[PDB]
């Protein structure tokens, strides 16, 4: 797998002012006319939001004041100057090959939405949940379903992708045997499957979805879903 | 005197370019024509370098026929069918 | 990025030195391997450059099958389906 | 039609002693790795003999003496020790285009394969003769058969060539329709018919095959068949 090393691992800047953010890659994540690395930014009890892809692009809506840099291994994300809404915490991430990796995390500090997910859960060890995502038919059945774990404190993790036209699934290898990845057309719901249920299955899972051709990019999220496995 | 390798390596390129652009971009239409006549003629379906893309690519309906299965994409390598031609095999 | 006229030139090159040398050298083994790859894949016979060499290629029958007859060899040019290959038709 | 000139005319040399003849193209008869002229010898009586073949390649037989040279449109054939039995005529002839056709000749002074052909024929003007070569020694129906014209005092002359195996053939445009070429593959024969016959036609007949893989060149000759139309 490819390992993403972010720094610094947190941040305070004032009002002013110019933040730097670091990403490494273990190997490449660069094509001949493309990488592959790209910035996600993340507030409190909110799904991410992609704002630069493909190293430079900035996502439509993003300010010019956010900037992507880099090839290869190394990327940097600048924001100039830093105002208050950029209070959060930036993960970089990868799409060049299975599985899909995070950065460890940058927390900055200052000196309408599909995917419909399930309620909260609080199951016993040794069951199962199955934890949804709805979506509107007609935009369903071609969209390729990704899922992402978060822990309390700790970062972001992806479990897999399927896709809802088959049902076709792709996994994480670390998940691979745990997760279940399901897709039901006529429900215009995706499902995701956690079996032995421990207490460091305890997380918000997130149902992140890619663009048409299936750009390997987490545009559209959900709210997450708070399980929590407890006796 | 062409080399039988470097021009392998040109097309197989040329093949990953067209790969690439036909999920990471929406404009190029050509690119999609050019991924979907490769894998006809050549009867092949993506890349081992690229197999992210290559799922993509699979259920955006551009692959031939009879797989579109996730699973045997490892057997069906546009590479290894380059590598065939110009070889004689 | 790559030239995409540049390699369609190139695989010319290529294909038309393999014709030649199939025909030129009795037993160029690879080199008749590569043509007869060329034509069955590409769906062609000879090139309209070198026509006299490659109606003695479809007599050896390293064209492909059903379509022998040296009237026909004009249409059957491997240098336009090298064109549309590239292009995307 | 490329147009072949030789230079000089005629040549006599010594003993010794560099001959060098010339040969010039109307356009080039070359490509990227080939050319695609060569150089036959005819002596009085006999039918050409290759000894030069895509410009400086020696045929199995011929002496080291026997050197060929050029790209393009230009060509130089040379002999060097010039020996007795080097007295000839010398046709360069190229094979890259349709119709193949021959250079205009020079004399040199000095100071199990084969093809039997048909006997002399005469014949009334108006009428029409057939002129067989029956091959041997080699896989007649897999095989290409070359006819070439020579008028008295004249040079050589490409009519055109048949391949046995369906019998489909590639004419000169100046012998299409007045020459016929056919092949039966049990007699292992070679056939042409001429109709309309005339003075002008009154020429000795050659026929010729290539290598097995049809290679442009001519091999083996007939002794040839001499006709001649008269009143």
């Amino acid at each position: 797998d490819i390992v993403l090393t972010q720094s610094p691992a947190s941040l305070s800047v004032s009002l002013g002012q110019r933040a730097t953010i670091s990403c490494r890659a273990s190997k490449s994540v660069s094509t001949s006319i493309y990488s592959y690395m790209h910035w996600y930014q993340q507030k409190p009890g909110q799904p991410p939001k992609l704002l630069i892809k493909y190293a430079s692009y900035l996502e439509s809506g993003v300010p010019a004041r956010f900037s992507g840099s880099g090839s290869g291994t190394d990327f940097t994300l600048n924001i100039h100057p830093v105002e208050e809404e950029d209070a959060a915490t930036y993960y970089c991430e990868h799409s060049r090959e299975f599985p899909f990796t995070f950065g460890t995390g940058t927390k900055l500090e200052i000196k309408q939405v599909q995917l419909q997910q399930s309620g909260p859960e609080l199951v016993k060890p040794g069951a199962s949940v199955k934890i949804s995502c709805k979506a509107s038919g007609y935009t369903f059945s071609s969209s390729w379903m990704n899922w992402v774990k978060q822990r309390p404190g700790k970062g972001l993790e992806w479990i897999g992708r399927i896709y809802s036209g088959d049902g076709d699934a792709i996994y994480n290898g670390k998940f691979k045997g745990k997760a279940t990845l399901t897709a039901d057309k006529s429900s215009s719901t995706a499902y995701m499957q956690l079996s032995s249920l421990t207490s460091e299955d305890s997380a918000v899972y997130f149902c992140a979805r890619e663009g048409k051709t299936g750009d390997l990019l987490l545009r559209s999220w959900g709210q997450g879903s708070a399980l929590t496995v407890s006796s | 005197f062409v080399n039988k390798d470097q021009i392998a390596k040109d097309v197989k390129q040329f093949y990953d370019q067209a790969l690439q652009q036909a999920v990471v971009d929406d404009d190029a239409n050509n690119a999609k024509a050019v991924v979907k006549t490769f894998h006809e003629t050549l009867d092949c379906c993506g890349s081992s370098t690229l197999t992210a893309l290559t799922t993509s690519v699979l259920k955006n309906n551009l692959c031939p026929s009879g797989s579109n299965i996730i699973s045997n994409l490892f057997k069906e390598d546009c590479h290894q069918k380059i590598d065939d031609l110009f070889s004689g095999k």
